[PDB]
């Protein structure tokens, strides 16, 4: 996780070969692509609760919020498992208004 | 590691505290306060220099 120590990008692996008085690394790694922008909030404001998201970021196609995670874009619905809630919706700066999804009220018709 | 992404720089400063253990509500709901620490530790420095 040494940043730079294995060649640029994210290290996956390495492999050694011998060379007259000496060694050659090939460092394989991972590196992005292609990036899109995006609207973005810290929390989400939800019967006066703060919602944050477990890993990832809140994203907002333009209309409609989604949480992601960070490295690759993979956007999902937000519910009750895919955040958590601390505090009420007053001391965050830049929270934004949405529905948080519960699944089993809607599983109990 | 690759081609610049800009995010915002109290989203980042929560990425950093998760990186050491502390969860992000913690830096969000001390926004004010740890930006006014922070800007009189840089400010003690350059007093000492
Ligand atoms: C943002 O993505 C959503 C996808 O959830 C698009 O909204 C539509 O949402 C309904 C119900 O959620 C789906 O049945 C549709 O298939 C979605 N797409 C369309 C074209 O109707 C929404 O269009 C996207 N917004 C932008 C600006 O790209
Ligand atoms: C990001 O910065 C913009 C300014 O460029 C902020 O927009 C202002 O919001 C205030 C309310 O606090 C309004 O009174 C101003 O009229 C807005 N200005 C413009 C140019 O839109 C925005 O609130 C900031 N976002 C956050 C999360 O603080
Ligand atoms: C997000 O939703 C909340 C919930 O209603 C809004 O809070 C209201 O804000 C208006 C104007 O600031 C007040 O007149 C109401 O009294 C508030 N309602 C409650 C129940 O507190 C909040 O304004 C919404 N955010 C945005 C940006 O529209
Ligand atoms: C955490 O520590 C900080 C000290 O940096 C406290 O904030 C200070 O509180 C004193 C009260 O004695 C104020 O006079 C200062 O102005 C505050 N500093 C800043 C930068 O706001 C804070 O109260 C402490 N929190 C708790 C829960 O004890
Ligand atoms: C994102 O938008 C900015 C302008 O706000 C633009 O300069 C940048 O090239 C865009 N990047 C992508 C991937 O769309």
């Amino acid at each position: 996780k040494r940043v730079d120590f294995c060649g640029k990008g994210y290290h996956l692996m390495s492999f050694p070969q011998s060379a007259p008085h000496g060694v050659v690394f090939l460092h394989v790694t991972y590196v992005p692509a292609q990036e899109k922008n995006f609207t973005t909030a810290p929390a989400i404001c939800h019967d006066g609760k703060a919602h944050f998201p477990r890993e990832g970021v809140f994203v907002s196609n333009g209309t409609h919020w989604f949480v992601t995670q960070r490295n690759f874009y993979e956007p999902q619905i937000i519910t009750t498992d895919n955040t958590f809630v601390s505090g009420n919706c007053d001391v965050v700066i830049g929270i934004v208004n949405n529905t948080v999804y519960d699944p089993l009220q809607p599983e109990l018709d | 590691a690759g081609a610049a992404l800009q995010i915002p720089f109290a989203m980042q400063m929560a990425y950093r505290f998760n990186g050491i253990g502390v969860t992000q509500n913690v830096l969000y709901e001390n926004q004010k306060l740890i930006a006014n620490q922070f800007n009189s530790a840089i400010g003690k420095i350059q007093d000492s220099l």
